[PDB]
């Protein structure tokens, strides 16, 4: 769920607030359209697409499904007791959190005008 | 459309 995804980010990017990723580029946060503006935005596009796929699973709601995972000693893991929906969503989140950690953050791309620039 | 990070 979104609370858990926030914690994943806090565990892989303890250097910045999670809010920095909540409204960035064309894909991070609300936006789900147009040309990804940079590497970090591409991380979010993959994540958005990954949720759309998970939603194909009967009764699977990515924002709300509680999965089982661990974040310790520099390692993020989705545990074995996840059902198909939990496992998929956990993986989407995990991969995005790792992606965020290796992507440059451009303050210029925070809070951009979605209507004008993400067409 | 809700959030991230
Ligand atoms: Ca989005």
């Amino acid at each position: 769920n979104l609370y858990q995804f926030k914690n994943m980010i806090q565990c892989t990017v303890p250097s910045r607030s999670w809010a920095d990723f909540a409204d960035y580029g064309c894909y991070c946060g609300k936006g789900g359209s147009g040309t990804p503006v940079d590497d970090l935005d591409r991380c979010c596009q993959t994540h958005d697409n990954c949720y759309n796929e998970a939603e194909n699973i009967s009764g699977c709601r990515p924002y709300f499904k509680t999965y089982s995972y661990e974040c310790t000693q520099g390692t993020l893991t989705c545990k074995g007791d996840n059902n198909a929906c939990a496992a998929s969503v956990c993986d989407c989140d995990r991969l995005a959190a790792i992606c965020f950690a290796g992507a440059p953050y451009n303050d210029a791309n925070y809070n951009i005008d979605l209507k004008a620039r993400c067409n | 459309v809700a959030f991230r990070s």
